[PDB]
Parts: C-alpha cells; sequence; structure tokens
C-alpha cells in the first residue's frame, strides 16, 4: 500500500493530467464513474497507488487539480472522465497568471497555495504509506510553472523525506504561446534542480516533430501532443501500477537512476510510433531499435551527443523475455561508447504482461543522459537573448521581482549545463 | 540436543527461507499444519530434528525461525501461504517501507527503529532452547535490508549471544536477476561490518544458480521460484548433519572447526551434483565416482571460479542416498590422479565424508528429478577470492566518481565508511593471495 | 558486430591481429577498461582472469591460458618436468636441469653438485649454463664454483642445465643455431603447429674452448645484432627459414627437416601441452582461452632435438607476421566468433 | 590413503580420509554509531528547513 499523490497545475498540466488519468483508468478497468469493469486481477493488484477506494467499490483518482483560472478545469469536469475526480480536489482561482512566473510564484499563486496544501495534506493523511508526489505541469506558462514550483517548495517543507516527481513540459519557440516562455522555464528549472528527485523532461518541439514527421500529422494540435504524453506517462509509471520487483517504488527508482542529486532530469521515450501500416506486428528487435532512436525520444536531445548515466527500459505485452534480454544486451554491446563505463550494468530492463490499449506490445524508455544539457542550453540562449536587453522584464518587476533574481537563475542553469559537461567526458 | 535458530532478512532471505522450510518439512515428514505422525514423542523430545523444530502440546512442529522484512509484501505470502499454519504471527516481522536498496537506510535510518523488536522476537525463540547452538542467517548482498539490516542484527547478536555461533547464507549479486545499480556498494558495505561477526558464510552467486537452471533444467528464463528451490536443496544438504543422526557437522561449532582454519577466510565454496531436469524422459542414474568427479567441475559450483588455480584448506563430502564408504574412497583415488587439487602446506591433504542414506527429497511438481544418490562438496579454496575481486572492481568504478554516494550520506552514513569498508576488502583479497599463490 | 579490447600495447603479434580484426569491418575495438567485450588481448602479467565470463549474453574469449606460466618459466618448466609423471625426470629430450635459489633467500643445489662431481670423475664433458627469466644475464662455465657463485650475486632464481657441447653446426661458418616454432592452442585444445619456423643462427664460428665470449654460443637475435661482427653475413638477419634449412639437410646430410628434426619437435610439443591440459583447459569454463607459444629447440651433431624453453608471449619473424597473425584470426578468434587453404597449420591429434 | 574416525549409525556413516600429511563493539558503542547517524540526518534536515525558511 505505497500511495502516490498526484497534482496537476495550470492549463498544460491539467490537460495532460486529464488524458493521463483517462489512459490509465482504462488499463485498470476503471470506467468514468469510478466503477471497476476489468477482467484481470493484475488490474487491481496495485490499484491503490493512484486511486482511493470509496463506498460501493468505487475508485477515485488520488489527484489534486490546481489552476489560477477556472477555464481549463471546467473542461476537465465536463470532459469524459471529469465525473471521476473528487469534487473537493478542484482548487482554482479567478485572476489567472498571464503566462507570468511571478504571478504564479509570488502574488496570485501565493494567495491560493495554502488552500491547495489543505487538500494535499488531506489526501496524504489518509495514506497507509505515502511514497511521494508526482506533478504534471508546463514550465513555460504562469500557473504550472510559477505556482507549480511554489507548491513543490512548500510540499518538500512539509514532507521533506518523500520523493518529489514531476512531468515537466519544456517550451520551444517552434510550439510557443508567448515570447516569455524562456523566462518562466529558466526560473522553474532552478526550482526543480533543488526540490525534485525525478523530472521527466518533455520538449514540445519533440512532440510536434514526432506528430509531424513520424506520425504524419499535417497540422498537429495540443491534443495530438498530449496523446503522446499520455502514452509516455502510462509507460514510465508501469513499474508503479503493476506487479513487479524492478523500480517498484519511487525511491528505489531514484536510487537507481540518480547517481548525483542535481542530475535527475530524464529523457522519456516510446515505441512503437506508427502513423495510420498500423496493423503490422512489431518484433522485439524492432521495438528495441526504435525505443533507442532519438526520433522516438521526447526531450529533443540527440543521445548520440552525450552519454547515458542510467537507463530503465520497460517492455509491455506477452513476448519472449529471453528475446528481450538478447536485444537489450545487443544495443548495449553494439553502442557501449554512449554508456558511461564507470557505472556497471547501468541499463536495467523490466517486463509487464498487460500491454497498453491498442497494442500487442510496446516499450517505454527512461534515460538519464548527459545530452539533456542541450535542452537547458537552448533555454539559456533564448533567455540571454532577451534578458541582455531586459526585454519583457516589466511584467516581472511589476509583480515584485528584481533583475538580480533573473541573473541568479541564469547562473544556476549554466552551472547545471557545466555539471552535465564534466560527466560527459 | 541443541537448538538452531534461523533468521531470514529481506526479500531474498524470506523467499529462500520459505523454500528451505518447505523442504525441511518434506524431509522430516511434517505436514503443512505442523503435524508429524512419525514423531512418537508428542509435544517434546530431544531428537535431531528438534534442533530446527519445537513442539506444542497439540503436537505441532514449529520451525525455530524468524522472518524479517522492512516491507510486508514478501512476508504476507508466508502469512497466507501453504505453510501459513507452521508459524505464529510473532515469527513474522514486517515494516511498512523498505530500505530502497540503500545499505545506510537498512542499517541506520530504518534499522535503528526496529532492531530492538527483532531481538525481542528472537529472544522468545531462545527462551525455548535448553542449549542454543547459534543462528543461521539468510539474506542477500544487494538488498538494502539484506545488506544493511543484517549487518546490524549480527553486531547485536554478538553482544547478546556472545558465545553462540553464527553462519550465513548470502546471495551474491548477479546482473541477470538484478535491477539495482548500487548492489556492489551494499555488498562490500555489509561484508565489512559482518566479517568479524560471522563464523562461516556460504555464498551463492545468482549468476551460478541461474545458469544451472538454464543448462541442467532447460529453463529458458528462470524465476525466483526455480532459483530458490534449487538453493534450498543445497542448503538442505548443508544443514542435514544438524537435523539427522550422524557424527559429522553435528553442531554449528563443527562447521568452523572443519572448514575455517583462519577466521577471515570463512567463505567455503559449495558444489552440488547431480542436477537433473524432472521433465526428462528418464535419466541414467549417476554413480558415486561420477557425482564425486562433478564436484570439481566449475559448472555446478555455487560461485563460478577456478579451484585449479587456488589452494584448498578444507574439504567436506556430504552424500545423500545409496552410497557406501568403499565407493567414496575409490572415486577419490581416481580424482587425485586426474585432477589439480593443491592443498596448503600447513593443512593435511584429505577429505571429511558424511553419508546420509536417505536420498535427496524433491518438492512434488518442482523442476528437480528424484535421484538415488547426490553429493554436496564444501571446500575452502582461495579460488573464491575471484568473486571478491569482481565485486571490488565494480565498487572502484562507481566510487571513483562518488556516484550514488549521496543516497548513503543522506541517510546519516559518513562517506569515510565507504573507504573504510573498501580497504577491509583490499585486505581480505590480500589474505587470500598470501595463502594460495606462491 | 563483435567487440574486443586491447590491454597490451607492446604486443607486436596482437597489434597486427587487432589491425586485421578492424579491417574485417565486423570487430569494434572498445576502451581497455570496457567490460562489454567478446575478445580480450590481455596484458602479460597479472591478467584478471577472475573477471572474465561474468557478462550476461557476451561469450568472452582471452588470448592467454591461465596457468600456462608453469611451462613458460625457466624453473617452472624444470619443476614441471621432474614432477609430472607424463614427462618424468628421465625425460630424454630436455637437458638435465636443476633449480638453484641464491643463498640469500625447493632448492636443488646439492643434487646438482652430486651429478656434477660424477661427470668430473667420469672424464665426461662437464660444461653447464646458468640462466634466469630475469635476464636480458647468462654464464657458461665448466667449473661449478663459478656457476653457483654467479647466482648468489643475483637475487632471483636461476637454473643450471647441461650445456649442449655437441650442437649441430651449419656450413659454411661452423656456427651454432636454434629453432623457433610457433604453436597455437585454440579454445578446444587443438594443438596447431605453424608450418613456418625460423633458425636464429650465430654469425660467429662456434668455439668450444672459450665460453667467455658468448657471441658464438648464444643465438639470441639481439646478441648477434649487438656483439656479433658477422651479423647478416650468411643469411638475412641471422634467420634461416625452413625452405633453406631443408635444402641444407639434403645436400649435406642426405636427410630432410621432417624426418631428422620435425618429428621430434612435434613430439615435444604434444607432451608439453598435453601434460598440462587438465590444469589449463577451458572446456567447461565460463570463458574461453587460446594462446600462441614459441618453442625453442636445440639440435646436436647426432640430429637429436632438445627443448630449451617455452615463450608464452613470443614474437614472430618479420617476414611471417602477415601469414601467422591472419591464421590466428581464422582458427583461434573467428572459430569462436565467425564472420558474415591449405591451412597454414599442422594439427597434432591427441587424446583429451 | 588412510581412513580414520569411521562413525556408523542407522541413518548413515561418516569418516575422514587422508592422502598426504601437512608440511566486538559493545551495546554502548553500537548505540553511539546509530545516534551519530541520526544526528547527521537531523542536522541535514535542519539546514534544509533553514534553507526553506529563507
Ligand atoms: N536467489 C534469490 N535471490 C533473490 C531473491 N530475491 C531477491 N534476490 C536478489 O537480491 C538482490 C536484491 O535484494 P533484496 O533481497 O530483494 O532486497 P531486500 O533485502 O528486500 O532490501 P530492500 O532494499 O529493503 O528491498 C538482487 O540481487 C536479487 O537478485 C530470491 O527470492 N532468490
Ligand atoms: N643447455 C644449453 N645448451 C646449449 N645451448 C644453450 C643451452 N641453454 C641455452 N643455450 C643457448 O641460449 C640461447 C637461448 O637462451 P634462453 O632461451 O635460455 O634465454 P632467453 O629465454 O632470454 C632467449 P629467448 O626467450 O628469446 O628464446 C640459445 O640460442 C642457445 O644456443
Ligand atoms: N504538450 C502540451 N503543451 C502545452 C499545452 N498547453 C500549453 N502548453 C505549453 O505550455 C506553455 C504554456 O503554459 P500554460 O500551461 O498554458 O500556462 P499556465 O496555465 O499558466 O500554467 C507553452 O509553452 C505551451 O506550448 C498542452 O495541452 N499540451
Ligand atoms: O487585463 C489586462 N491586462 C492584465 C495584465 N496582463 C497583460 C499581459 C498578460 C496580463 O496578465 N488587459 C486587458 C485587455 C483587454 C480588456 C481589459 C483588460
Ligand atoms: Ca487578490
Ligand atoms: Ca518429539
Ligand atoms: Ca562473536
Ligand atoms: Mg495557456
Ligand atoms: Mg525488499
Ligand atoms: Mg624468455
Amino acid at each position: 500500500m505505497r500511495e502516490i499523490v498526484h497534482i496537476q497545475a495550470g492549463q498544460c498540466g491539467n490537460q495532460i493530467g486529464a488524458k493521463f488519468w483517462e489512459v490509465i483508468s482504462d488499463e485498470h478497468g476503471i470506467d468514468p464513474t469510478g466503477s471497476y469493469h476489468g477482467d484481470s486481477d493484475l488490474q487491481l493488484e496495485r490499484i491503490n497507488v493512484y486511486y482511493n477506494e470509496a463506498t460501493g467499490n468505487k475508485y477515485v483518482p488520488r489527484a489534486i487539480l490546481v489552476d489560477l483560472e477556472p477555464g481549463t478545469m471546467d473542461s476537465v469536469r465536463s470532459g469524459p472522465f471529469g465525473q471521476i475526480f473528487r469534487p473537493d480536489n478542484f482548487v482554482f482561482g479567478q485572476s489567472g497568471a498571464g503566462n507570468n512566473w511571478a504571478k504564479g510564484h509570488y502574488t496570485e499563486g501565493a494567495e491560493l497555495v495554502d488552500s491547495v496544501l489543505d487538500v494535499v495534506r488531506k489526501e496524504s493523511e489518509s495514506c497507509d504509506c505515502l511514497q511521494g508526489f508526482q506533478l504534471t505541469h508546463s514550465l513555460g506558462g504562469g500557473t504550472g510553472s510559477g505556482m507549480g514550483t511554489l507548491l513543490i517548495s512548500k510540499i518538500r517543507e512539509e514532507y521533506p523525506d518523500r520523493i518529489m516527481n514531476t512531468f515537466s513540459v519544456m517550451p520551444s519557440p517552434k510550439v510557443s504561446d508567448t515570447v516569455v516562455e524562456p523566462y518562466n522555464a529558466t526560473l522553474s528549472v532552478h526550482q526543480l534542480v533543488e526540490n525534485t528527485d525525478e523530472t521527466y523532461c518533455i520538449d514540445n518541439e519533440a512532440l510536434y516533430d514526432i506528430c509531424f514527421r513520424t506520425l504524419k500529422l499535417t497540422t498537429p494540435t495540443y491534443g495530438d501532443l498530449n496523446h503522446l504524453v499520455s502514452a509516455t506517462m502510462s509507460g514510465v509509471t508501469t513499474c508503479l501500477r503493476f506487479p513487479g520487483q524492478l523500480n517498484a517504488d519511487l525511491r528505489k527508482l531514484a536510487v537507481n537512476m540518480v547517481p548525483f542529486p542535481r542530475l535527475h532530469f530524464f529523457m522519456p521515450g516510446f515505441a512503437p510510433l506508427t502513423s495510420r501500416q498500423q496493423y503490422r506486428a512489431l518484433t522485439v528487435p524492432e521495438l528495441t531499435q526504435q525505443m533507442f532512436d532519438s526520433k522516438n525520444m521526447m526531450a529533443a536531445c540527440d543521445p548520440r551527443h552525450g552519454r547515458y548515466l542510467t537507463v530503465a527500459a520497460i517492455f509491455r505485452g506477452r513476448m519472449s523475455m529471453k528475446e528481450v534480454d538478447e536485444q537489450m544486451l545487443n544495443v548495449q554491446n553494439k553502442n557501449s561508447s554512449y554508456f558511461v563505463e564507470w557505472i556497471p550494468n547501468n541499463v536495467k530492463t523490466a517486463v509487464c504482461d498487460i500491454p497498453p490499449r491498442g497494442l500487442k506490445m510496446s516499450a517505454t524508455f527512461i534515460g538519464n543522459s548527459t545530452a539533456i544539457q542541450e535542452l537547458f542550453k537552448r533555454i539559456s540562449e533564448q533567455f540571454t537573448a532577451m534578458f541582455r536587453r531586459k526585454a519583457f522584464l516589466h511584467w516581472y518587476t511589476g509583480e515584485g521581482m528584481d533583475e538580480m533574481e533573473f541573473t541568479e537563475a541564469e547562473s544556476n542553469m549554466n552551472d547545471l549545463v557545466s555539471e552535465y559537461q564534466q560527466y560527459q567526458d | 540436543m541443541r537448538e538452531c535458530i534461523s533468521i531470514h532478512v529481506g526479500q531474498a532471505g524470506v523467499q529462500i527461507g520459505n523454500a528451505c522450510w518447505e523442504l525441511y518439512c518434506l524431509e522430516h515428514g511434517i505436514q503443512p499444519d505442523g503435524q508429524m505422525p512419525s514423531d512418537k514423542t508428542i509435544g517434546g523430545g530431544d531428537d535431531s530434528f528438534n534442533t530446527f523444530f519445537s513442539e506444542t502440546g497439540a503436537g505441532k512442529h514449529v520451525p525455530r525461525a524468524v522472518f524479517v522484512d522492512l516491507e510486508p509484501t514478501v512476508i504476507d505470502e508466508v502469512r497466507t501461504g501453504t505453510y501459513r499454519q507452521l508459524f505464529h504471527p510473532e515469527q513474522l516481522i514486517t515494516g511498512k517501507e523498505d530500505a530502497a536498496n540503500n545499505y545506510a537506510r537498512g542499517h541506520y535510518t530504518i534499522g535503528k527503529e526496529i532492531i530492538d523488536l527483532v531481538l525481542d522476537r528472537i529472544r522468545k525463540l531462545a527462551d525455548q532452547c535448553t542449549g542454543l547452538q547459534g543462528f543461521l542467517v539468510f539474506h542477500s548482498f544487494g538488498g538494502g535490508t539484506g545488506s544493511g539490516f543484517t549487518s546490524l542484527l549480527m553486531e547485536r547478536l554478538s553482544v547478546d549471544y556472545g558465545k553462540k555461533s553464527k553462519l550465513e547464507f548470502s546471495i551474491y549479486p548477479a546482473p541477470q536477476v538484478s535491477t539495482a545499480v548500487v548492489e556492489p556498494y551494499n555488498s562490500i558495505l555489509t561484508t565489512h561490518t559482518t566479517l568479524e561477526h560471522s563464523d562461516c558464510a556460504f555464498m551463492v552467486d545468482n549468476e551460478a544458480i541461474y545458469d544451472i537452471c538454464r543448462r541442467n533444467l532447460d529453463i529458458e528464463r528462470p524465476t525466483y521460484t526455480n532459483l530458490n528451490r534449487l538453493i534450498s536443496q543445497i542448503v538442505s544438504s548443508i544443514t542435514a548433519s544438524l537435523r539427522f543422526d550422524g557424527a559429522l557437522n553435528v553442531d554449528l561449532t563443527e562447521f568452523q572447526t572443519n572448514l575455517v582454519p583462519y577466521p577471515r577466510i570463512h567463505f567455503p565454496l559449495a558444489t552440488y551434483a547431480p542436477v537433473i531436469s524432472a521433465e526428462k524422459a528418464y535419466h541414467e542414474q549417476l554413480s558415486v565416482a561420477e557425482i564425486t568427479n562433478a564436484c570439481f567441475e566449475p559448472a555446478n559450483q555455487m560461485v563460478k571460479c577456478d579451484p585449479r588455480h587456488g589452494k584448498y584448506m578444507a574439504c567436506c563430502l556430504l552424500y545423500r542416498g545409496d552410497v557406501v564408504p568403499k565407493d567414496v574412497n575409490a572415486a577419490i583415488a581416481t580424482i587425485k590422479t586426474k585432477r589439480s587439487i593443491q592443498f596448503v602446506d600447513w593443512c593435511p591433504t584429505g577429505f571429511k565424508v558424511g553419508i546420509n542414506y536417505q536420498p535427496p527429497t524433491v518438492v512434488p511438481g518442482g523442476d528437480l528429478a528424484k535421484v538415488q544418490r547426490a553429493v554436496c562438496m564444501l571446500s575452502n579454496t582461495t579460488a573464491i577470492a575471484e568473486a571478491w575481486a569482481r565485486l571490488d572492481h565494480k565498487f572502484d568504478l562507481m566510487y571513483a566518481k562518488r556516484a550514488f554516494v549521496h543516497w548513503y550520506v543522506g541517510e546519516g552514513m559518513e562517506e569515510g565508511e565507504f573507504s573504510e569498508a573498501r580497504e577491509d576488502m583490499a585486505a581480505l583479497e590480500k589474505d587470500y593471495e598470501e595463502v594460495g599463490v606462491d | 558486430m563483435y567487440t574486443f579490447v586491447v590491454r597490451d600495447e607492446n604486443s607486436s603479434v596482437y597489434a597486427e591481429v587487432s589491425r586485421l580484426l578492424l579491417a574485417t569491418g565486423q570487430w569494434k575495438r572498445l576502451r581497455k577498461d570496457n567490460p562489454r567485450f567478446n575478445l580480450m588481448l590481455g596484458e602479460r602479467n597479472r591478467l584478471p582472469f577472475g573477471r572474465l565470463g561474468h557478462e550476461p549474453g557476451l561469450v568472452q574469449l582471452v588470448n592467454y591460458y591461465r596457468g600456462a606460466d608453469k611451462l613458460c618459466r625457466k624453473a617452472s618448466l624444470v619443476k614441471l618436468i621432474k614432477t609430472s609423471p607424463e614427462l618424468s625426470e628421465s625425460c630424454t629430450w630436455f637437458p638435465e636441469s636443476y633449480v638453484i635459489y641464491p643463498t640469500n633467500l625447493t632448492d636443488e643445489r646439492e643434487v646438482f653438485l652430486a651429478a656434477y662431481n660424477r661427470r668430473r670423475e667420469g672424464r665426461e664433458g662437464n660444461v653447464w649454463i646458468a640462466k634466469s627469466s630475469a635476464g636480458a644475464g647468462i654464464l657458461i662455465s665448466s667449473e661449478a664454483s663459478e656457476l653457483l657463485d654467479f647466482i648468489d650475486e643475483q637475487g632471483q632464481v636461476h637454473v643450471i642445465q647441461k650445456y649442449l657441447e655437441k650442437p649441430l653446426l651449419l656450413e659454411p661458418g661452423h656456427r651454432k643455431f636454434d629453432i623457433r616454432s610457433w604453436v597455437l592452442v585454440d579454445h578446444l585444445y587443438n594443438i596447431y603447429l605453424y608450418r613456418e619456423g625460423v633458425l636464429r643462427t650465430s654469425s660467429e664460428p662456434y668455439n668450444s674452448a672459450n665460453f667467455q665470449d658468448k657471441t658464438c654460443h648464444l643465438t639470441n637475435h639481439c646478441i648477434q645484432k649487438e656483439y656479433s661482427k658477422n651479423y647478416g653475413r650468411y643469411e638475412e638477419g641471422n634467420e634461416m627459414f625452413f625452405e633453406e634449412f631443408n635444402q641444407y639437410l639434403m645436400d649435406a646430410l642426405n636427410t630432410t627437416l621432417e624426418n631428422s628434426i620435425l618429428l621430434q619437435i612435434k613430439h615435444i610439443i604434444r607432451s608439453c601441452l598435453m601434460c598440462i591440459e587438465p590444469a589449463i583447459s577451458t572446456k567447461h569454463l565460463h570463458y574461453q582461452s587460446f594462446q600462441l607459444f614459441g618453442f625453442d629447440f636445440m639440435v646436436d651433431e647426432e640430429l637429436k632435438v632438445w627443448l630449451i624453453e617455452v615463450n608464452g608471449a613470443p614474437a614472430c619473424a618479420q617476414k611471417l607476421y602477415a601469414e601467422l597473425c591472419q591464421g590466428i584470426v581464422d582458427v583461434a578468434i573467428s572459430s569462436v566468433f565467425p564472420l558474415a587453404p591449405t591451412s597454414i597449420f599442422i594439427k597434432l591429434h591427441h587424446h583429451h | 590413503m588412510e581412513v580414520i574416525e569411521l562413525n556408523k549409525c542407522t541413518s548413515g556413516q561418516s569418516f575422514e580420509v587422508i592422502l598426504k600429511p601437512p608440511s566486538d563493539p559493545s551495546l554502548e558503542e553500537i548505540q553511539k554509531k546509530l545516534e551519530a547517524a541520526e544526528e547527521r540526518r537531523k542536522y541535514q534536515e535542519a539546514e534544509l528547513l533553514k534553507h526553506l525558511a529563507e
């Protein structure tokens, strides 16, 4: 009974969070009303990791929905699976955050954070054994970025020895709402470096390029991008939601993936990714070759530009485990130059019998690669391009912030890049 | 009659402990509800099997065992398993969250809070012992509980039961059945703090148990069930002298006298034969010479290494089944003439032989076939130092970058304990080379 | 794509084997500390055999037999021959040898003097040679007082064996020589003999009344090219290959290299390797071993072959590197890791 | 090749064969180690809470 508390904040956070619960609720046989209608005992074996059990055998997601405007969360409630969420767990304001980190972290968000911690504390107080927290949010906006990290700061203060885990959508100019996104992301990255144990880096440019070039979607939408996030979030949490002995809990996962406290930013991956030649059976070697292809990775970082510190692979479906081991060892023994040699057996593999909805067998990729520094390098350059002219700063100084705080977050992330650089050699 | 208390620590110790006690019952004729028809002394008696089992007024035979795991999932299987009736709740101790594969977490953070509870339960078993010999401790090297909590339990047992012997059954880490990258850390950490507290330790390398399952049993992808059922056959062969009438290895003290001339070098290599797939149409039953010769094949050692390039300090042949001493000595003659068996000059070149006429008992429906005679050889070879070398090398690679060290320092352990434990291993490897190499 | 590592930058033989592997496009060289390798070209001293064969899914192969030092060490060979029943102390093809420890440190000092005093009384030739593995450091003398005192001045173990006073001399020249045979033992313990051998000949006329000048007594390639003034006179680099030596044995002795010397050489190779097979074989081992050996022989005026020593990490003649190294890749490495003749070896069948 | 100390019973027998002759921390000190590590965790967590109060 190792419970995890889910928190989704802001527009991006709540729309991805919604699809995530929609996807896994189907894999555990939970319908939109919280009633179970599956056909296997494996679906309920670890059901209390993400769901509470109410009267009449109802399963209610252990999730807290947070936003500084009602808009997105009205869509969740009226959405398909909206009725499944605990009505008391909707915590929202009215002013909005204007894509402003300062408004989410210092002013608008500071006014609402305490009430969100009242729900967080309520869900935790009813956990037989709380593993930790997982947060879904974007870094480029105001609520999920500014208030999201403010929440992490205050959750660590109250639960200092629990695991803090985030799915963090990083912004890209190619898929952008506002020009201040590099500002918001640079301020959050420093928060995450300090106050999270695991951060799954998800670059909206990787999602767009995949939808466009691989999935052959002429005009991708946020929904198409979120479909990938759902499937990827379902994959990385397979270890946690089903019977297994490898990366079973969050802490054991961190213990095996984070050799250094600040380098805890992971590149996720998913295979197969097929456009609609979709009915073809996929072999284990194919599944493995794709899972390691940069085009199947969602941080927009070429792994062949850095080195892997640790890797966690999860294979889902009824397949040849003997054939999985050979193909895994084949990729390691065929490209051992891209794995650091001072961490013996830094590539682990897990199997799961229940495949995702609509696939005979899939594979999810969690990589802790030094190449992730390219992501922080892009953000740093975009930051400095504007901050060198103090462009758009008035939005933030007007909320109380000073230019110094920007210079420090700039220096913090450059340090982070430099730290990834020394371990790459 | 003197009693022996078994302690199972962590998931590996508990699941292996489950398979052994399952076997112990089949070998002594004890039913899952604890009843033993052959035992004519109801609720008492100082027989050889009473070293491992106590008796109640109702005639229930209760294993002299304690199971400890900082997470309740693995031990709950015992609470609701086939032999759920054998044990009472006092014997099964479970925490609520494990050591996250962190030695420091199992030894310090979590161990400090539950140690007094385990000792209390252990003391309860001791209070039924008119003459307690010592303890047999089952645990893994890689796990945070098996490595971290075991070392603390051993330190306290030496304080509470000073004069009592302590043997180990330790699972050496093998990547093929391991998803924890820091197991070299834990293994070396727990070997450092436990070395001065363990009188004799039988290491089992999962890598060796793994291949024996794929090679001899034709198991494509062995599971923990396959591994543990085979491991409990070896453990059964090692503990039989304590549970049956006999004159060799009759008490735990004899294990150290017969196997460990120098204290730090207390890791005897085990070699077992024959292992035959029960799914075979029907095997040709091997002879005494053939199974004896197999004891000098690397392919059936519990730890893969080359005894030809070490020196023997002791050697015990434990036979089960149709075997008479005349055949043992004849087989031994033909092996000296064809084998490289170099003893240390300060030790006689010989073999101690024990024969139990009851052939090996196989779990009905298991993977192992019934055979008419089997043997387990316990030899103290310097060759087993290869396992320490492998393990120390992996330690050096990670520790050179301090990778993962912050997880241990974050649980209150000082970084200096890493180097302290590593230098101890450097001395352990040195002691081996001083004894075997010229 | 097979993977191998290189842990001996000084190996001229395996520098060529590695050059050939990479030339096949199917062998990828890794760093000398990357464990995920199929093949290891390991160091000479302190090769960590204990860390081999423990990688899941990798069939690992090394170019040394653990325990072959018993054969490639001066004293080890002597002790091996005198103690191994397969070889016996009465071994007819190995010169009478003794293991002598310097007095500043079992030892066969008295056993040597006993045999020495017998030859001194029996009017027989009593010229011995003192050598050690820690040499470039050799002393040839007929007085036992000088051979023993020479070892005490050193701090390592030496061996005193009978000096072949009647070695076969080549003509023209009247010069002493030796024979080098390259043998390869694969993972299955097949004993392959390289069809090509070399004769490291002395460019100085053999002199029997002056063991002090070791230029006409020692046939080491470095000694002739340093202290011998006739280096390269009769054959290039003091190296007479088998094709020429066979023509000499036919024009001068009316015999062939096969009958008079080669049969004995092949016999000595089997007895040495077969003797230790139960100790170094990797038939049922978690990893596989293969090694290239360099046997050194002597030929007396009676056309009798004597074993001098065995080199575990030998070199090859400049002219034969290409053919030999390529063969190593065919029988020793590709036989375990195949790729996607008239073998240049001579298999020596035996009972395993 | 000598046999010695042959012991025979109903459930088997044992013997020896010779081929060739030859040629702790107290309870106090353990509590200190544990409390010392508990104190180092207390200090580290204090510096974290101190960091978060700033
Ligand atoms: N032979 C065998 N090995 C096991 C078994 N269970 C775990 N192991 C090995 O033990 C190592 C992991 O240690 P665990 O015993 O699972 O960890 P633990 O003692 O429960 O400690 P925690 O970190 O708290 O979980 C791995 O190398 C596994 O290969 C088992 O049932 N049989
Ligand atoms: N008993 C003996 N009788 C005659 N000559 C001998 C001899 N022992 C050694 N030699 C001479 O010494 C030379 C070989 O010396 P040895 O092999 O012992 O030294 P070494 O090992 O440093 C040279 P290498 O290893 O390259 O063959 C031969 O050329 C041989 O002529
Ligand atoms: N993948 C994905 N990204 C989004 C979505 N909505 C917004 N974003 C990205 O998130 C950033 C804007 O943050 P947003 O969540 O809208 O601001 P917030 O509501 O104040 O937290 C921009 O970089 C957008 O590209 C979505 O549904 N999916
Ligand atoms: O509300 C407004 N600006 C609030 C401050 N800002 C500006 C950038 C984003 C943000 O939050 N502006 C507005 C516009 C139309 C009608 C009435 C008012
Ligand atoms: Ca307000
Ligand atoms: Ca009784
Ligand atoms: Ca003690
Ligand atoms: Mg928005
Ligand atoms: Mg556990
Ligand atoms: Mg030499």
